[PDB]
């Protein structure tokens, strides 16, 4: 065992406090097409978003990886995160998000279209 | 368990006042003759079941793993060489088994539970033709025969107020 | 029996697929995954009828796996027995258990108590077979049975057969 | 040397600032849980012991214990100890009739090493022999060491 | 007799019998020493409470004593259930003779190991028809 | 190491989700179990060798679901199983957002 | 969608008209609208799928006797589809066995005289299928056509089935 | 409105209740010397119509459940005579955008 006068605080222990102090619709339904908002009347940003852009370069990082086909030509880059980070610089990634509103409805916005602003 | 007796948890006040909760029993006769035909009824339903369970086609069982597999997923475990029924662990031949042997068996010790049994059926029917007084403690008490001298027991029935059972 | 039913399957690209013709790839693996593949729910699938339009929707990417998942819908004729349907076929196997008749994609094992008393199994005939005072039930032999019993796994599909009914047996 | 860091004198480490024995005892025993099961302090081999640790049992001796002196390294068996077991199981495929007992030996810890300081073989009040094995290492300061 | 229910596990690459096996508790790895093939991965290495079975036999039990909020008149009743139990008979009069070996030998301040070699001494001359009418004491003294 | 309760919370508030699952999952304990369509219980008998899944009761042999969970969540669902608590998992949902 | 277990349901059988909850009577297609169970004899089955094999033959080019019709259709097989084709090369030497009709006029004058009954599609493919002679044999072999078809009308279309049958 | 002066004798709080329409709402004079809304703490509550309720809920996908409460025991929604289901827009200032719309359901 061990004995040691340092106090090293016990991280992930309020049980110990707990213990201390115990006492005091109408458009959509089910899953129909209607769920999918069609592209004219999109209301949800034009703006890739931080975790967008994060979860396209890992998921075209992980396929490039995997050997997938790359969409842009390369200058002597081997590392998968950017030969993705060059496929979205020049817009060649060919994924889709899929924006889910709270109702459960979605919009489709292409990684094309959509503006990466960060 | 089977409704042939019941029992009474009525105690008294001897005069020595050495009173115990005493128990009697005695014998309630709807409720009796309605376990009896219950009982007699759903023992041939399940004799039944099981030699209509016997009627169906034996299957196999293997020896060496103590468990059975019937014909309709002893297919599933027939060997490449279409011949023997190889166990899907032990991986041994299945062996057969006897449930349709036994079938003429079954019968016939349903026959032997029948012939024996018609006093009950007949009974069964008197008892259902003609119609049965639905006794408890308190009316068996007035056909009594005693059985004891010094009976500590007392046979008079003690009225209560307030029991709502 | 043969039957033409609506079907869909979830099928999975790995991303080395991912190109121009990635529509062809998921024909092709719908070919080579469904055509003669065994499903208890909807029988023994044969061939994929309407080829030229086979309803290929957005695809989603499995968000650790990295691969592509599409539901493909489609038309094919499937082959899923019954208990109690009568079929025709010819026997590929036979022994003291039983004899098995092929049926469509399928092998039907007929078990040695279900056949007429007279009907007794000859293993000194080469092949071996079941002879009785009228008729011979050997290989390649055509026949009429009836199957009483259906098992059906995921992906395995099993049938009993019996010929002790009047009319059936051999053809 | 910044949010509470040192910088020591490599030169002075050399010529032995702040150098530390540190000593640890390991310390087994055999016991008698019953008639023929009983542990026993030995050297084991691999055909007739199961379960045997994959670092080195070349260090020990008759007894099963090494000499004092004998520097040690981690995941070396320091004790050697056998245990009894019951004869033709099958167990991990590698299971005959020759593993008449398995190991139960102690080891040194993973992450140490050193020399055998001492050994000391005595009784316990049960009059079971049990031993005591000191090992002794040295500590030269190093980055990340708390003065 | 019986189904095997037993693996045996070798390297599916080597094809040899025995396999040399080595079981790396560091990396949670069972390997083929022979290729390196990882055969087996995520190895396993209180919660419960010690219980030999060569001195009690297979025998799990547990008491009933005072919590921390408990009214005593719950204990008593449960006290006497386990008491007023007549499967276990065998089991409570050969425990009451382990204690008397016990006390005995700690009257007389005998080591564990005499304690534990007459507590077996006991439960294997226990039950036999050659001593039936011999006194306790007896059998007491000769185990010790 | 303990990546713990506020850890998992940090990384929450980066928004790392997959790394959450990564170390939640792949990290500690990732164990691949089978239920059925019709009761969400984990008691399917599965024979991969053989290829053969069944549940008993519900006698269904061809609507066998895949998951992967925790072998900490599983022992939680049959630790309420125990304690007489359906934790009953499904794979489609029921209700509308 | 209401979640009960619903784990009781009768066995699935034939003479009872049972082939489970998803080969009712109706079904739900691809575009969303019901229709008819499609149930193919085998003869049908046979043409069908042949005509897929040829189809097929024909958007890869552009991208009768019982021995002469084997071999044919053999090649057929090995032109059009790749792998894993154990089990369809058995359904197309059973067709082409156990075919009662040979060609598209023929068949589909089978299924115009079944659709004439207004009769189940599981019935009339069994009856299109089994190569029966009487009405008693029929009655026997489909235990569903029992209280269904008149015993007249049934002989006396299993009489034009015969006829109906070459080869 | 009634307004009374001390108290309601509960004899009479059971027919306060009415025939609808007809609806009662009771007032102490105490509580209501000061009004509560003149508050800076109190910020402006507008009653919603059926269909500007029907659009909120529309526009912002929501349902009933789904929206910010206000108790039918508050002291604004007593003012404004709130009934279950009825929904206020809420202006506030906000010191991030100036003006800020809140929205809140009685229950
Ligand atoms: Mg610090
Ligand atoms: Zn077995
Ligand atoms: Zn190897
Ligand atoms: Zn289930
Ligand atoms: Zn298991």
């Amino acid at each position: 065992n061990e004995n040691f006068e340092d106090f090293d605080v016990e991280h992930f222990s309020d049980e110990e406090t707990y213990e201390e102090k115990p006492q005091f619709e109408q458009i959509r339904r089910k899953t129909l097409k209607e769920k999918a908002i069609p592209k004219d009347q999109r209301a949800t940003t034009p703006y890739m978003t931080k975790y967008e852009r994060a979860r396209i370069l890992g998921t075209r990082a992980l396929q490039i990886s995997m050997n997938a086909p790359v969409f842009v030509d390369l200058e002597g880059e081997t590392d998968p995160l950017r030969i993705a980070m060059k496929e979205l610089a020049e817009k060649k990634i060919p994924l889709v998000i899929r924006r889910y509103l709270p109702d459960g409805s979605f919009e489709d916005w292409s990684v094309e279209e959509l503006i990466v602003d960060l | 368990s089977d409704r042939l007796i019941s029992i009474h948890k009525q105690r008294e006040y001897p005069p020595n006042s050495k009173s115990v909760e005493r128990v009697y029993y005695y014998v309630k006769y709807p409720h009796a003759i309605d376990a009896i035909k219950w009982k007699v009824h759903q023992v041939v339903q399940r004799l039944k079941d099981d030699l209509d369970k016997n009627s169906e086609p034996n299957g196999y069982m293997c020896p060496i793993c103590l468990t059975k597999y019937t014909q309709l997923e002893a297919v599933q475990l027939l060997n490449f060489d279409r011949t023997e029924f190889l166990c899907s662990l032990c991986d041994e031949p299945l062996v057969e088994d006897d449930s349709g042997k036994k079938n003429k068996e079954k019968q016939d010790k349903l026959n032997r539970l029948m012939d024996q049994i018609q006093p009950i059926i007949d009974s069964l029917k008197k008892i259902d033709d003609s119609r049965i007084e639905e006794n408890t403690f308190e009316i068996a008490l007035a056909r009594l025969i005693p059985p004891q001298n010094q009976s500590h027991a007392a046979y008079t029935y003690n009225p209560k107020k307030g029991s709502t059972m | 029996m043969f039957f033409i039913k609506d079907l869909s399957l979830n099928i999975t690209l790995h991303p080395s697929f991912f190109g121009p013709r990635m529509k062809q790839y998921l024909k092709t693996k719908l070919l080579e995954e469904v055509e003669g593949s065994c499903t208890g729910k909807f029988g023994y699938i044969l061939c994929v009828l309407d080829y030229d339009n086979i309803d290929i929707q957005r695809g989603r990417i499995l968000p650790t796996d990295g691969s592509a998942e599409f539901n493909v819908k489609y038309r094919a004729v499937v082959f899923k027995p019954f208990k109690g349907e009568v079929v025709d076929g010819t026997v590929v196997s036979c022994s003291q258990h039983g004899f098995e008749v092929q049926v469509g994609p399928m092998k039907v094992f007929v078990t040695k108590h279900l056949m007429p008393q007279d009907l007794t199994f000859n293993a000194g005939s080469n092949p071996p077979s079941y002879q009785s005072s009228e008729d011979v039930i050997t290989i390649k032999s055509r026949i009429r049975v009836k199957i009483e019993g259906c098992i059906s796994q995921v992906s395995s599909i099993h049938a009993i057969g019996s010929i002790k009914e009047d009319y059936l047996g051999a053809i | 040397n910044q949010e509470d860091s040192m910088i020591m004198n490599q030169s002075s480490i050399d010529r032995g600032l702040f150098r530390s024995l540190f000593f640890r005892s390991y310390m087994d025993q055999e016991k008698k849980y019953g008639m023929s099961i009983t542990e026993t302090f030995e050297k084991p081999q691999r055909t007739n012991t199961l379960r045997m640790k994959h670092g080195t049992y070349d260090k020990l001796d008759d007894d099963g214990l090494i000499a004092p002196g004998v520097r040690v390294s981690g995941e070396d068996v320091i004790i050697g100890k056998t245990t009894p077991i019951s004869p033709d199981e099958e167990e991990l495929g590698q299971r005959t009739a020759y593993h008449s007992k398995r190991d139960a030996s102690t080891p040194l810890r993973s992450t140490e090493n050193g020399i055998v300081d001492q050994v000391l073989v005595t009784t316990n009040q049960d009059g079971l022999k049990f031993v005591k094995v000191r090992v002794r290492t040295t500590k030269i300061p190093q980055i990340g060491d708390k003065f | 007799r019986g189904p095997n229910l037993n693996i045996v596990l070798t390297c599916p690459e080597c094809k040899v019998y025995p396999p040399k096996i080595v079981e790396r508790f560091s990396e949670g790895d069972v390997v083929c020493a022979l290729c390196g093939l990882v055969l087996s991965d995520k190895l396993v290495d209180r919660v419960g409470e010690a219980s030999n079975p060569l001195l009690d036999g297979n025998n799990l039990s547990t008491r009933i004593g005072k919590g921390e909020t408990t009214d005593m008149r719950f204990t008593k009743e449960l006290n006497k259930a386990q008491g007023k139990n007549v499967m276990d008979k065998k089991d409570n009069e050969v425990q009451a003779a382990f204690a008397k070996i016990t006390m005995l030998c700690d009257a007389a301040e005998l080591p564990k190991i005499v304690k534990d070699c007459a507590k077996e001494a006991y439960k294997l001359c226990h039950d036999e028809k050659t001593l039936k009418g011999k006194s306790m004491e007896s059998i007491m003294a000769a185990s010790i | 190491l303990r990546f713990g309760e506020m850890e998992r919370d940090c990384m929450i508030a980066h928004g790392a989700a997959s790394f959450l699952k990564e170390r939640l999952m792949e990290a500690s304990d990732a164990f691949r179990v089978h239920i059925c369509g019709i009761c969400g219980l984990m008691t399917v008998i599965a024979k991969l060798n053989h290829n053969q899944f069944e549940c008993k009761g519900c006698d269904n042999k061809i609507d066998i679901y895949q998951i992967h969970i925790p072998y900490a969540a599983k022992l939680l669902f049959q630790e309420l199983m125990a304690m007489n608590i359906t934790p009953r998992l499904y794979t489609d949902r029921s209700r509308d957002f | 969608r209401r979640r009960r277990l619903k784990k009781v349901e009768e066995e699935e059988n034939a003479a009872t008209l049972q082939l489970g909850q998803e080969f009712q009577l109706k079904q739900i297609n691809h575009q969303g609208e019901e229709e008819e169970l499609i149930a193919l004899n085998l003869s049908e089955a046979r043409l069908v799928i042949k005509e897929a094999l040829v189809e097929r033959r024909r958007a890869f080019k552009r991208s009768e006797t019982r021995e002469k019709e084997l071999e044919s259709i053999d090649v057929l097989l090995e032109q059009t589809t790749g792998g894993n084709n154990k089990d369809l090369k058995n359904t197309m030497q059973y067709l082409t066995n156990f075919s009662r009709f040979r060609d598209q006029e023929t068949v589909g004058a089978v299924i115009q005289l079944l659709k004439s009954t207004g009769l189940h599609p599981f019935e009339v493919a069994q009856l299109g299928s089994l190569a029966c002679d009487t009405a008693d044999e029929a009655k026997t072999l489909i235990p569903s056509l029992n209280n269904k078809i008149s015993d007249d009308e049934l002989e006396r279309i299993l009489k034009e089935l015969s006829n109906l049958e070459t080869l | 409105i009634f307004v009374y002066q001390n108290n309601i004798t509960p004899s009479a709080m059971k027919l306060v209740p009415s025939i609808p329409p007809a609806t009662i709402e009771t007032f102490n004079e105490a509580a209501l010397v000061v009004n509560i809304t003149h508050h800076e703490l109190v910020p402006k509550h507008i009653r919603l119509s059926s269909d500007e309720k029907r659009e909120l809920l529309k526009r912002y996908r929501l349902k009933e459940s789904q929206l910010p409460r206000i108790q039918r025991a508050d002291p604004v929604a007593l003012y404004l005579g709130l009934k279950r289901g009825e929904v206020v827009k809420i202006i506030r200032k906000s010191e991030t955008s100036g003006r800020y719309a809140s929205y809140r359901i009685c229950m």
